[PDB]
């Protein structure tokens, strides 16, 4: 997908098969204004004779989809089978792909960054409430927190030593196969990651 | 309350004796070993991180006071850890070996911070006060790690160096009979980055 300028989002289509045409596929479209259908549609995969053929690529101009003047515009698109087969329902999807549509972003205002005072702490702001500077409760519920956190429950893949790690050289010396290492799992570990401990420095209203 | 005590890299602070022998000597002494009341708090009161570790109403150093409610608190043996003979009732002890079980950050300290208050109400004679004594000792043998004392409500000092004796002049602290002293002791301190041997926390 793609929006030239000054003109409607221009859909590009191949077919990348071995034989098949796109006859059993249909491209359906829809544009999202914050999640919430603004409009939608469908159009056929066709090439310069009937149906686009298996190695045949086409491109086709959608309807014009005008940006909200607030929030966020999305377009998806997605190639669905037209009919049932034996493995899949009727407008079984394949892939999709999507495009931002969103007219340009008003960031909120954020409150300027203000100098510490002393005396007393606040003991509730909005929703939140503290005791001594410490988060207790949010929206009527017990509630801890914020903590950092740099440590995640390793992936199998961060536990593997196998290849080589792709830090420290370029990637693509060495035949791809990186520099042997530690797995990252182990590095963390021996980094502490695991048992970070919180200090406070200060606290101020 | 000021508690930049904990995280001073110097000496110990208060009324200081200078360092001398530990000698046999017959001048009039008592020893205030025994059964002193105690409390262990998890951080250290006064902190930025510690903010609602007291009672309600309790000051970050009103536990020095006379009028001091310690009713409920339990009795733990001095000399001893805390962390020792108590079925584990004020935690355990810690081995490390050459690592530091806190972050090299010094002269900073966790905010877990096991921290022990103790209170002790010992009579002194009448004839210590007449002109046959020049002056009055507090002795400690051994505190791990830093720790602060009040005689009579008033700070006599802050001593460090676990290991090592620390005498304090309490002359203008006592009186004839009855007499308190509290001593705060913290786990951790500025102290800690120079007791890092290999052996028991
Ligand atoms: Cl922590
Ligand atoms: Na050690």
């Amino acid at each position: 997908l793609s929006l030239p300028a000054g003109g409607k989002p221009t859909l590009a289509v191949a077919n990348l098969r071995h034989t098949a045409d796109a006859s059993d596929v249909v491209l359906r479209w829809r544009v999202e204004h914050d999640g919430a259908v603004a409009a939608s549609g469908e159009v056929a995969a066709e090439g310069s004779d009937g149906p686009l053929r298996a190695g045949e690529s086409a491109t086709i101009a959608l309807p014009a989809m005008p940006a909200a003047p607030l929030g966020e515009t999305w377009l998806t698109v997605e190639a669905v089978l037209r009919d049932a087969t034996g493995w899949a329902p009727a407008g079984h999807p394949l892939g999709a792909v999507q495009l931002d549509l969103s007219a340009p972003a008003v960031p909120t205002r954020s409150p300027r960054p203000a100098t510490p005072l002393d005396g007393a702490l606040p003991v509730s702001l909005g929703p939140a409430t503290f005791d001594a500077g410490t988060l207790v409760s949010l929206a009527g519920q017990p509630v801890s927190g914020p903590r950092l956190e740099l440590w995640r429950a390793p992936t199998d893949n961060d536990r593997g030593a196998g290849f080589g790690a792709y830090g420290p050289g370029d990637p693509w010396l060495n035949s791809g196969r990186g520099v042997p290492a530690p797995s990252s799992e182990a590095v963390w570990k021996q980094a502490g990651l695991d048992r970070l401990t919180r200090r406070v420095e200060d606290v101020a209203a | 309350a000021d508690v930049s005590y904990l995280t001073d890299q110097g000496p110990g602070s208060g009324r200081r004796v200078p360092a001398r022998s530990w000698l046999h000597s017959d001048a009039p002494a008592l020893s205030l070993n025994g059964d002193w009341r105690f409390r262990l708090l998890p951080a250290a009161p006064g902190t930025a991180g510690a903010g609602s570790v007291l009672p309600s109403g309790e000051t970050v150093e009103g536990v020095a006071a006379e009028s001091y409610d310690d009713a409920a608190w339990d009795t733990l043996p001095v000399p001893s850890h805390w962390v020792m003979g108590q079925d584990g009732k004020y935690g355990r002890p810690i081995y490390t070996n050459v690592q530091y079980p806190f972050p090299i950050d010094p002269p900073h300290v966790p905010d877990a911070n096991p921290t022990g208050d103790f209170r002790r109400r010992f009579d002194v004679p009448a004839q210590w006060f007449e002109s046959t004594t020049a002056a009055l000792t507090l002795r400690f043998d051994g505190v791990e790690s830093r720790y602060k004392v009040w005689v009579n409500g008033q700070e006599i000092g802050v001593g460090s160096g676990s290991r090592l004796a620390q005498e304090f002049d309490v002359s203008d602290a006592l009186r004839a009979g009855s007499n308190l002293l509290v001593v705060r002791v913290h786990q951790w301190s500025a102290a800690s980055y120079l007791e890092d041997q290999d052996q028991w926390w």
